[PDB]
């Protein structure tokens, strides 16, 4: 009972059709990024919002290592 | 107000002043109150001017938000409270409820805690204690309710 | 102080004259006595010596 739906397969089978650590580094890098832009309002800011709040964040995160 | 305004404004519940009951409102009070101090920290100055930073900018905010601000963000009925702030339209205008109880106390534990550091200067301390206590606990008190200067 | 309230209401506004006025004219008295089962009870007072 074939219809007209394109199926999309899952990342995973597409990682498995494109077949060491250095990638899981990667991704996980990529896991850190997602959380951290999920977890604040980003979707909502136009771009300048955005890159301020981005500036800010980092100038917090270094003067507080520069401190500690 | 007449019967027709009271039965717009009972007709729905406040979406602009009901959140304020929910899960976690009362810690958000606090948390935010602890950035403040690892940010006014951040800039690195003495710990008096840190501790009066903190306090005045929370006074400040909290006043420009539920105290200066009149009628809802959005169509309510035909607005049905155009002429009431925030903090008036807490639990449908019911005084002296527990969460009136902790958006009172708040102002004065802060004060309470800032004293011990910025106590050895006199105006410092004069305008602290002034901005405390003329632009905190006076607008949320049960005598200036609806009293439009 | 503070942490030792009651948690009362606002009081309502009172009335004033027009409303107190408009109450009164829509309020109805019943009458003094009930005329509507004196006449088939008369007939005690039709029958006395």
């Amino acid at each position: 009972h074939k219809s007209s739906m394109v199926y999309i397969p899952t990342t995973k089978e597409a990682k498995r059709r494109n077949g060491g650590i250095l990638n899981t580094i990667e991704e996980v890098v990529e896991k850190l990024y997602w959380t951290y832009y999920i977890h604040l309002p980003f979707y909502l800011m136009a771009s300048f919002d955005s890159f301020f709040l981005h500036v800010f964040f980092l100038t917090i995160f270094s003067l507080s290592f520069f401190g500690i | 107000e007449t019967f027709e305004d009271e039965n717009d404004q009972q007709m729905l519940p406040n979406m602009a002043a009901t959140w304020v009951d929910q899960r976690g409102a009362w810690l958000i009070h606090i948390v935010v109150i602890v950035l403040l101090r690892l940010f006014y920290s951040l800039f690195g100055s003495t710990p008096k001017w840190t501790w009066t930073l903190t306090n005045m900018t929370y006074i400040i905010g909290f006043y420009i938000m539920f105290h200066l601000v009149k009628g809802t963000p959005f169509d309510f009925n035909g607005g049905a409270y155009d002429n009431l702030t925030m903090w008036e339209q807490i639990n449908d205008e019911t005084l002296y409820t527990p969460t009136r109880k902790f958006l009172l106390i708040v102002p004065i534990v802060l004060f309470l805690i800032s004293n011990q550091y910025y106590r050895n200067d006199m105006t410092l301390f004069l305008s602290n204690l002034a901005v405390t206590v003329l632009i905190g606990v006076v607008p949320k008190l049960g005598i200036t309710h609806r009293l439009r200067i | 102080i503070l942490l030792t309230r009651k948690s009362y209401k606002p009081p309502k506004r009172p009335l004033t004259e027009q409303e107190i006025d408009e109450l009164c004219d829509e309020w109805v008295p019943e009458p003094l006595v009930d005329p509507s089962a004196t006449d088939e009870q008369s007939w005690r007072v039709a029958k006395t010596p």
